[PDB]
């Protein structure tokens, strides 16, 4: 009888598992696949658009968003929950830039975002906050003093440094592929080719301009989201 | 229908709140009380019968004055009636303080009905299990009102709630006349108590209070005994 | 069995009893045994502390707190509940000192802490403190008192009492002991031997004995039994238990 | 196995001797599941 | 179970209360909005008043500000509340920054308000869907759709309410670049989309049009018959 | 029919609050019994004492307390609830003394504590303090008063009252005594109370199992009957 | 099921507590209002006059809110009183803030916003009260609005709410000549509606509660029909009915 | 269901247990293993890093809260991180107001007081995190194990997490030496315990282990794959 | 409970192997029965 | 019936006091019923035990049935709560009735049972008024094992019905060792193993858990490649037991 421990986040199972947090974890599997890879030359983020209607404006679907010029984001989960998470991430980045007048590292960014998360079971929610776990998984990538850096954020608030992490409806298959196709000194161009290969292999529909949003961050340039023509150039090779 | 008889903030699919009706049922199980509006004044009566004559009847009173001209009587719980008395006294004194004028009984009934209904707003607090009878005299006119646990308030020429309220109401509608006099009003109220009193009302077994142009006064036991002897 | 009425501490039973308090009673009864005895010029305390693993340091989970400089603290039940109760009692004693300017009488401190633990009994959003604790003190102008306060919130004065799984056994074994005459010296040995007999070796073994006292022998100050007195008490326990 | 059978039937429906991936997609859309997941999740 | 709790995830990771609130929009009335090169239009299906209801206060299309309009579907009272809050926020934003509110900002505010109304117990989600239309002060045609879940999306021509799927397919099959070349072509498109579901024509149809910053006038009941007459003339022209 | 006995704030059909009666039974759950009797100018309260073992300090197991210097109190039921109730009563009495500048009458003190209990029984945020209360005292122009308060918030004046497990039988015996219409001098009030307890328990108690408190007009201070005086009273009764 | 606190959504999307608040109005007394060319009126049924009600009152169902405002109530008495007090409060607040009598639309929207807030959130039972606001303004002359426990409202020229409200409104719409009714014709129509909708062969003036709002000489006057006036009106209608039946 | 007594920490089982507290206790058995040892003048924290996948970095289990006191977490990440922030704030407050390090005993006492509140009152879920606490103060090193039941133990060593019983038995067996070790010997015993809880097919690699050491003159420093290389260079081979 | 007291006294009689009962036997029997009652 | 239960008290271990009580409560009065009627009192018509699940309550019942060669009936406790209204004087009476002709007999109640909610009331009314209507010579006895002491009916826990009460405690440490030993005498286990260490590693383990320990230890002794003569297998078995599945659960630090 798991049902009594199902209701509510403040209930411990006989196995000690947080079942509602587990359900928030599984709610990621309803989001479109997002793939991020860590390379010495930078980090690339590739996502699946899952366009409902050809009439929809593609720019509205924000799988990849800019937290700061030096950092990038990729998302998989509830759009609303993410939007709040992204706004908090940007606000905290600007708070760091105000107080310390420096570009805050992506590890500290994911630390602060996780601080906003994992707060569902807290009494500080009296003014108003989330009484349920956030149901969106975050893929943070960027460049900092430690070179390029990629971090994946767990809806429970856990973050880990991942050389190549895939989140979304197809986390298992894309992660299994990245397990054997990833290599440490892999160049940024071949990394982006590998990411697009995995996305093509795992996508439900065929690969085109409107099925993927691509982002890249390298130590030289700032956050760059691949425009249409750049997408065509990178997708003709594959 | 059972799942909707447990909360005060959920509507039954067919009708309305059931906890209000259950509080009204608690009211109906209380000590019988009657109130009669005469031409010149108003009288209200209730029975103080309780076992164990050890009980000091003078200690508590079921008929209390709100101000110099307003009196009230309940039929139901005692402690809820006491709380209602305190609240009504507070409202009357607040009205007096702001307007520097004795509070008209109609406004008092509206305010006390609002007070009782404010306990029916939300769950976790129960409605008062007490129905009030408000007697008053102002503007050359005697007033008689009944306040409900639901917050509904209405006027009454002559009514009787509590235990055996239906027979009391039938007797009153068979006896009450608009041209009644105060003394005959008290006689009718005492007889209405008597017909279901079960135990030969004494001077202290019943408690009555009268209100007229000379304000509201709870009758002393001597006058109650005199009226009982006159009725016999 | 009281099903349907024991889910909260603000709901009575058809018999008219709050079952949450009785379950806290049972929790205390399923815990270690601690005893205390009030001598002519002070009180002494004894605890059967079970070392659950040899890995724990000696003195781990100190069960004999000191609420005030002159007030003892012997507890049984849940160690976390006991620590919270000791902390709130310390806060109460500090507030009494700050407001009234003198040491809190043991009867008044017991009354206040019992009031608090009762206040944690009659709500529904909180749970009764599942631990029974002892209170002991010695004042030159007041005397020596001993108080046992259980999760029920009751605070009775005991000549010398015990709490734990060996409640009744320690009651019988302490009854034959005559109590009112001697001082701490001729009562620490008795406390040690009573604790050593009530403890069962075949099941629930590996326990260590710790004692504390307050009195004029330590200038009305609660403190642990000194090492020399502790070891001579242990030797008396060994020779008496044969 | 029912999904594979339905993919075969879908291929038969278009009178094609070879079943395509689209036929398997439609078969799994029919058997499995016997806007809500596309407008709030993404 | 997992359905009667707003902030409880189902085992398959669904907030079923939010989805039920979303589905409550489908029980409303059809409302389609199309944006063109210089015009944005709001076509809704107007319920036929029986004999006594005043159409003046059955407002389905309401203007949040001089540069934004919106049509809702799903719950009149919740709609009224969100409309009042949206205009209050538009005025407050113009107070804070002195420039007129862009369609994106007001849409984001509405979505955030509905979201914050669907993140705690004791707060029923706003069971309406909104079609935000208008022009930014730079003069760009933007249309937005807000979901009861608290999310928003950019649509070139979307439909909400009952039968919104059929109107969606109609727009998919009929939204072309040349179909919005002139204002009359956009009007023809939106009227055809409406008649796809409300086939009677004439009445049961309300249109509001927005050209470049003119303080939109809803098409009064004197040219809607004229516009549907032109639609029928074209309809017999091509067939 | 049933199932409405779970929440204090829930009205059952036929308008019956079960939880209040459940608290009333929790009063008897204490296992003790007390009686109070009032004379022309005296008021005596006496309660039974049960001591499981000599291990307890008999001086701290008292069941009757002192609210103010001239108002006494005795209670039965859950003893922790009783101590909380006397603490609240002392608070209320001193606060009344502060606010109005004169000693709290017994009737008003009982009224206010019953109002507190009613507020507890009206909202579902409390357990309604399942312990009975009996107060005694002297008021000018009225004489002695004996007042009883219950968890329901009901308070009344009593010429003679009781509480505990033997409520009904003690009340019947007190009825039999009161219907004889006798003056009830101080010694005879104490005698009648002790006889009530003895007959209702059929124990013929030793003098060490009872505590007595009396208030008289000549001694308005609530005096707790010490061991010597209770010994005198009850041994004289035994011989008388 | 999904019949718990009002802040719940049925899978089909229905707000069942709000629906029950809707259907609860059918238990209330029947009240109707009709819009005439040069006046408006509110006709209400006194469902509870047993033998001994003092009738110390101006109107139970009809409640005056402002020198230009009047409305009839239909629902639980407590929610009725609370809503009427809030109506007076908001009307006087608007008068204080703007130094102008509050428009009917604005006041009705304020009350309906309050009612929606009572079903939008908080775990509070919605006001089971339906209202019929009567008033005049410079903006739209004479207006009639019918409220709703759900927090909705509508502008009507003829509307009946209470028991047998469906049949009453059906026959009313069958027998309403818009734009060509004076106060007298509206009164006769209201009397006929109350006759056909109440469970009495010959309804008495006591069971009928009628208040008329009319703007004349710069100011709007709200008056309830006196006992003699309402008796004359009902007797005129019964002789009209007698003439109709003898002619047939 | 007879297990309706495990839904919140505010209900007792009829056997006198808080089943939800026990579930919180067992929750930390789901975390990875971690052991700690202490010498005369040095306390060590060695934890078994776990990775979600071999393609991502290992989860950090040793957290630095102050120069003299450091902790190791084993349980839910959220509660462990919240407790870490609370300890950091408490230590900073101590350094600000008293200019002295918080004694480890006082810090663990405050930890227990803080995590007892969820145990007692409805609302916050009990902190389901087992913590190994190691620091320095006047009376030398200490290692403290904070159980999720708001109970803590002063221990010479302890192992919390998955398959911790084997490590506990290893420490019981080698008890007689821990006190008299230097840095290398105690680190070696800790690594052997972590190898004991590790299964046969796995071994303590540089990425799999993390070391935290505090001492009299050496501040609490966390060691990683390159930093644990010298500590593993002297390691003996697994006794397989 | 009283018949239980008697039967338990009879049972106590054969724990110490008597063919009869004693007064202390009745005391300990009623003690055990009272504890079972609690 | 399972008439041959094949026990000799060498199967039950760590319950010496318990089996002594069982013997003195059932079979000692059975053979000295004469000394009972000399006292003028009736023999105990039914024993009772209680304890955590898997502590050997059924094994001791089977052992008593073996040493007394008495017919065994394994009446279930949770099964009887269902089967509609009728599992009172239709199955319980059926269980008792025809057992009395092949009557060296010991009928056996098992896991506690509930000792809307009216069917269990009827079940226990049938129990009390059928067990109380017992046999004079008491040639058939009842043993009424349960699982907890929380729920007790005084009408059953009184004299006659269920007065003889035996507590089954959790095996402490050496009882754990004894259980391990007993469940490992049929495997060719070398003296190289150390049962005492396994016993001190069996904290919280209760009875049948140790049997599962032995079984799993043998299973992996096969898994190691049929490597007989091993104690490391006992160690790993102590680690896995019921918790053999290893969660691999994320969001745990
Ligand atoms: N002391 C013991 N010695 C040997 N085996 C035991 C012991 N206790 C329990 N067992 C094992 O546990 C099982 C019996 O469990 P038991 O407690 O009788 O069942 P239940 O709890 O379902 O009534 C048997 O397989 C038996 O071998």
């Amino acid at each position: 009888t798991r049902s009594e421990y199902d209701r509510g986040v403040n209930t411990f199972s006989p196995e000690g598992r947080l079942f509602q947090v587990e359900y928030a974890i599984e709610a990621i599997k309803l989001g479109s696949t997002a793939i991020g890879i860590q390379t010495s030359e930078g980090v690339c983020l590739a996502v699946e658009k899952r366009i409902t209607s050809p009439l929809m404006e593609p720019s509205s679907i924000e799988k990849i968003v800019e937290i700061d010029a030096h950092i990038g984001c990729a998302m998989s989960g509830l759009i609303a929950d993410a939007k709040t998470l992204i706004d908090k991430a940007r606000v905290e980045t600007q708070n760091h830039w105000f107080t310390y007048n420096e570009t805050m590292t992506v590890e500290s960014v994911t630390q602060a975002v996780s601080n906003l998360a994992l707060q569902f079971g807290e009494e500080d929610a009296d003014p108003g906050a989330m009484s349920r776990p956030f149901g969106v998984a975050l893929l943070f990538g960027g460049v900092d003093e430690k070179g390029p850096q990629l971090f994946h954020m767990d809806p429970s608030g856990t973050f880990v440094q991942c050389d190549a992490r895939a989140i979304g409806s197809a986390s298992e298959g894309a992660q299994s592929s990245l397990q054997e196709v990833y290599h440490k000194s892999m160049t940024l161009k071949e990394a982006i080719k590998s990411s697009l290969i995995i996305l093509k292999q795992v996508m439900e529909e065929k690969l085109n301009a409107t099925n993927i949003e691509l982002a890249t961050v390298q130590p030289g340039q700032n956050f760059h989201m691949f425009t249409k023509e750049e997408l065509e150039e990178v997708i003709k090779d594959i | 229908e059972r799942g909707y008889s447990f909360s005060l903030t959920t509507f039954s699919p067919s009708g309305k709140l059931v906890q209000i009706e259950y509080a009204l049922a608690a009211v109906a199980g209380g000590a019988p009380s009657v109130g009669i509006k005469a031409a010149n004044g108003v009288v209200l009566a209730t029975e103080k019968k309780q076992k164990s004559i050890l009980y000091d009847e003078r200690s508590v009173h079921k008929v209390e004055p709100i101000t110099k001209h307003i009196g009230l009587v309940y039929s139901g719980m005692g402690p809820d009636y006491r709380v209602l008395v305190h609240r009504a006294r507070k409202l009357a004194q607040q009205y007096y303080l702001v307007y520097q004028e004795p509070i008209p009984t109609a406004q008092l009934v509206q305010r006390v009905a609002s007070v009782m209904q404010e306990y029916t707003q939300s769950g976790g607090v129960r409605p008062f299990g007490v129905s009030l009878l408000i007697c008053g005299w102002n503007e050359g006119r005697p007033y008689l009102f009944q306040s409900d646990p639901s917050g509904a308030y209405f006027a009454w020429k002559a009514t009787a709630m509590g235990k055996n309220y239906v027979n009391g109401k039938t007797f009153l509608e068979k006896r009450y006349n608009e041209d009644l006099e105060l003394e005959d009003a008290i006689h009718t109220a005492i007889l209405t108590l008597k017909e279901s009193f079960e135990g030969q009302m004494t001077e202290d077994n019943i408690e009555v209070g009268i209100c007229n142009e000379a304000g509201f006064r709870r009758l002393t036991p001597t006058e109650v005994k005199d009226y009982l002897a006159a009725i016999a | 069995i009281g099903t349907g009425y024991d889910l909260s501490a603000s709901t009575f039973s058809p018999d008219g009893r709050v079952f949450q308090v009785e379950y806290a009673m049972k929790a205390v009864e399923n815990s270690s045994t601690a005893i205390g005895i009030r001598c002519k010029d002070g009180v002494v305390f004894g605890v059967e502390k079970l070392v659950l693993s040899k890995l724990y340091e000696e003195g781990s989970n100190k069960r004999l707190f000191n609420v005030d400089r002159h007030v003892g603290m012997a507890v049984a039940g849940l160690l976390a509940d006991a620590r919270s109760l000791a902390d709130i009692a310390r806060e109460e004693a500090s507030n009494f000192r700050s407001n009234f300017g003198y040491n809190i009488p043991l009867k008044h401190l017991a009354d206040r802490v019992a009031m608090y633990v009762h206040a944690y009994t009659l709500y529904s959003a909180v749970r009764p403190f599942g631990c029974s604790f002892m209170l002991g003190s010695y004042s030159v102008n007041d005397g020596a008192q001993l108080y046992m306060i259980d999760p029920s919130g009751v605070s009775y004065g005991y000549w010398g009492c015990a709490i734990g799984k060996a409640r009744q056994a320690a009651k019988t074994e302490i009854e034959k002991l005559q109590m009112k005459e001697m001082t701490c010296r001729d009562i620490v040995k008795e406390v040690a031997k009573i604790i050593y007999i009530v403890h069962d070796e075949v099941k629930d073994k590996a326990f260590e004995l710790e004692l504390s006292w307050v009195g004029e022998l330590t200038n009305g100050r609660h403190e642990i039994v000194p090492k020399d007195i502790r070891e001579e008490a242990e030797k008396y326990a060994k020779e008496s238990l044969k | 196995r029912s999904v594979c059978t339905e993919a075969g039937m879908f291929a038969i429906r278009a009178r094609r001797k070879i079943a395509t991936e689209k036929d398997f997609l439609e078969a799994v859309n029919k058997v499995i599941k016997s806007t809500p997941r596309y407008m709030t999740y993404n | 179970s997992y359905d009667r709790a707003i902030t409880v995830f189902s085992p398959d990771g669904h907030l079923f209360q939010v989805e039920y609130a979303q589905e409550a929009v489908k029980k409303g009335s059809t409302a389609v909005g199309v944006r063109g090169r210089d015009i944005v239009v709001l076509g809704v299906e107007k319920k036929s008043v029986a004999k006594l209801q005043d159409e003046r206060t059955v407002r389905k299309i309401c203007a949040l500000d001089d540069n934004v309009c919106m049509a809702f579907a799903g719950l009149t009272a919740d709609a009224r509340i969100v409309i009042n809050r949206a205009r209050v926020e538009c005025q407050s934003h113009r107070l804070t920054v002195e420039d007129p509110v862009t369609v994106e900002y007001i849409t984001r505010y509405i979505a955030s308000l509905k979201q914050r109304y669907t993140q705690s117990n004791g707060r029923r989600p706003f069971g309406i869907s909104a079609l935000i239309v208008g022009f930014d002060f730079d003069g760009t045609p933007r249309l937005y759709q807000t979901d009861p879940s608290g999310t928003y999306h950019a649509w070139k021509a979307n439909a909400i309410g009952r039968g919104a799927k059929s109107v969606r397919e109609f727009l998919e099959k009929n939204y072309t670049d040349e179909a919005i070349e002139t204002d009359d072509l956009t009007i023809k498109l939106v009227i055809k989309a409406l008649l796809e579901v409300v086939q009677s024509g004439g009445k049961n149809i309300e249109l509001a049009v927005m050209r470049r910053d003119q303080s939109l006038k809803i098409l009064n009941p004197e040219e809607i018959e004229k516009y549907v007459a032109e639609i029928e003339k074209e309809k017999e022209e091509n067939e | 029919s049933a199932g409405f006995d779970r929440h204090i704030t829930i009205f059952s059909p036929e308008g019956r609050l079960y939880q209040v009666e459940y608290a009333f039974k929790a009063i008897n759950q204490g296992g003790l019994t007390s009686v109070a009797v009032r004379g022309k100018d005296c008021a005596v309260i006496v309660t039974q004492k049960k001591v499981p073992d000599k291990l307890l300090d008999s001086s701290t197991v008292t069941h009757l307390f002192k609210i103010t210097e001239n108002i006494g109190c005795v209670m039965t039921g859950m003893t922790a609830d009783s101590r909380s109730q006397v603490q609240r009563a002392r608070y209320e009495a001193a606060n009344w003394k502060y606010k109005y500048g004169y000693e709290i009458p017994v009737d008003m003190l009982c009224k206010r504590i019953a109002d507190i209990s009613q507020v507890y029984t009206q909202n579902a945020e409390m357990r309604p303090l399942g312990c009975c209360m009996i107060l005694i005292g002297i008021d000018e122009e009225q004489g002695p008063q004996v007042y009883k308060c219950d968890p329901a918030g009901y308070y009344c004046g009593f010429k003679a009252t009781a509480a505990g497990v033997k409520q009904t039988e003690s009340t019947s015996f007190l009825e039999k005594k009161v219907k004889k219409k006798f003056d009830w001098t101080f010694e005879q009030t104490v005698e009648t109370a002790i006889t009530c307890l003895s007959t209702v328990l059929s124990i013929d108690f030793k003098p060490s199992e009872i505590e007595v408190g009396v208030v008289t007009v000549e001694n308005p201070k609530f005096r707790i009957l010490t061991e010597a005086e209770i010994d005198a009273h009850l041994v004289a009764l035994a011989e008388r | 099921r999904y019949d718990s606190r009002t802040t719940i959504f049925s899978p089909e999307g229905r707000l069942y507590q709000v629906e029950y608040a809707m259907e609860a109005i059918g238990h209330a007394g029947t009240c109707l209002g009709i819009l005439a060319n040069d006046g408006v009126l509110l006709a209400a049924e006194r469902r509870n006059i047993h033998k001994l009600l003092d009738e110390v009152f101006f109107s139970e169902k009809i409640y005056k809110l402002n020198e230009d405002m009047a409305c009839s109530v239909a629902g639980i008495t407590s929610d009725a009183n609370v809503l009427t007090n809030e109506l007076r409060l908001i009307a006087q607040r608007y008068l204080l803030q703007y130094q102008e009598p509050i428009p009917c639309e604005q006041l009705v929207t304020a009350l309906c916003d309050i009612k929606q807030a009572y079903t939008q959130f908080g775990g509070k039972r919605p006001f089971g009260v339906s209202l019929l606001y009567i008033g005049w303004d410079k903006h739209y002359g004479f207006q009639l609005y019918q409220s709703d426990p759900s927090g909705n409202y509508g502008g009507w020229k003829a509307t009946c709410i209470g028991n047998n409200s469906a049949a009453a409104v059906s026959m009313l719409k069958q027998d309403y000549k818009e734009g060509e009714m004076t106060l007298k014709s509206a009164l006769a129509l209201a009397i006929k509606v109350l006759n056909k909708t109440m469970d009495v062969s010959k309804l008495s003036a006591e069971k009928v509660e009628i208040a008329t709002l009319t703007r004349e000489n710069g100011k709007t006057v709200i008056r309830v029909l006196k006992q003699k006036e309402v008796e004359q009106l009902i007797k005129k209608h019964e002789e009209e009915e007698a003439k109709a039946e003898r002619e047939k | 269901f007879r297990n309706q007594y495990d839904n919140d920490v505010t209900v007792w089982s009829p056997q006198g247990r808080i089943h939800q507290i026990e579930y919180a206790m067992e929750a930390v058995k789901q975390g990875s293993a971690t052991v700690g040892l202490k010498s005369k003048t040095h306390a060590v924290l060695v934890a078994l890093k776990r990775a979600q996948s071999e393609l991502a970095a290992h989860q950090k289990k040793i957290l630095h809260v102050d120069n003299h006191i450091g902790i190791s977490i084993a349980g839910l990440t959220a509660d462990a991180r919240l407790l870490c922030n609370f300890m950091r704030q408490e230590c900073l407050d101590s350094r600000f107001v008293f200019d002295r390090p918080l004694p480890v005993s006082r810090l663990v006492s405050l930890i227990g007081s803080k995590t007892q509140i969820p145990t007692q009152r409805y609302g916050r879920r009990p902190y389901g995190v087992g913590l190994l606490i190691a620091g320095y103060d006047d009376m030398g090193p200490h290692i403290f194990q904070t159980c999720p039941s708001a109970n803590y133990f002063d221990c010479r060593a302890m192992s919390i997490g998955a398959r911790s019983q084997s490590a506990r038995t290893y420490l019981e067996r080698h008890m007689s030496e821990f006190m008299e070790c230097n840095l290398n010997e105690l680190v070696k015993h800790g690594l052997r315990a972590l190898r004991e809880t590790l299964p046969a097919e796995q071994d303590l690699t540089t990425k799999n282990v993390s070391i935290g050491i505090v001492g009299k003159d050496l501040e609490f420093t966390i060691y990683d794959d390159d930093d644990v290389s010298p500590f593993l260079e002297g390691l003996e081979e697994r006794p397989q | 409970d009283l018949r239980n007291v008697c039967t338990e006294a009879g049972m106590f009689a054969i724990r110490a192997d008597h063919d009869f009962v004693v007064q202390e036997d009745f005391m300990k029997a009623v003690r055990k029965v009272a504890d079972s009652k609690k | 019936v399972d008439e041959r239960p094949t026990e000799q008290y060498s199967d039950i271990g760590g319950l010496d006091k318990q089996i002594q009580e069982l013997v003195e409560a059932i079979v000692l009065p059975m053979n000295h019923k004469e000394k009972f009627e000399n006292l003028g009192i009736q023999p105990p018509k039914g024993v009772l035990m209680y304890g955590p699940p898997g502590t050997g309550k059924t094994l001791l019942a089977r052992a008593c049935a073996a040493q007394t060669k008495a017919t065994f009936l394994k009446l279930a406790g949770p099964q009887l709560v269902q089967m509609f209204i009728g599992d009172g004087a239709k199955l319980v009476r059926d269980a008792f009735a025809l057992a009395k002709e092949k009557a060296p007999s010991i009928i056996f109640i098992d896991e506690l049972d509930a000792i809307g909610d009216r069917e269990v009331q009827r079940t226990m009314l049938e129990l009390l008024n059928q067990l109380d209507g017992f046999q004079p010579n008491t040639q058939v006895k009842v043993i009424a094992a349960t699982n907890r002491v929380d729920i007790l009916d005084p009408a059953l826990l009184r004299s006659g019905r269920l007065d003889r009460k035996i507590e089954f405690p959790m095996p402490n440490e050496e009882a754990r060792a004894r259980i391990m030993q007993i469940h490992s005498r049929k495997m060719n286990v070398s003296p190289d193993v150390n049962y005492e260490e396994l016993a001190r590693c069996t904290d919280d383990f209760n009875g049948a858990q140790c049997k599962a320990v032995c079984v799993e230890a043998g299973m992996i002794a096969l898994r190691r490649g049929a490597t007989e003569l091993t104690h490391e297998d006992y160690m790993e078995g102590i680690l896995e037991v019921q918790a053999k599945k290893k969660a691999n659960l994320q969001y745990y630090a």
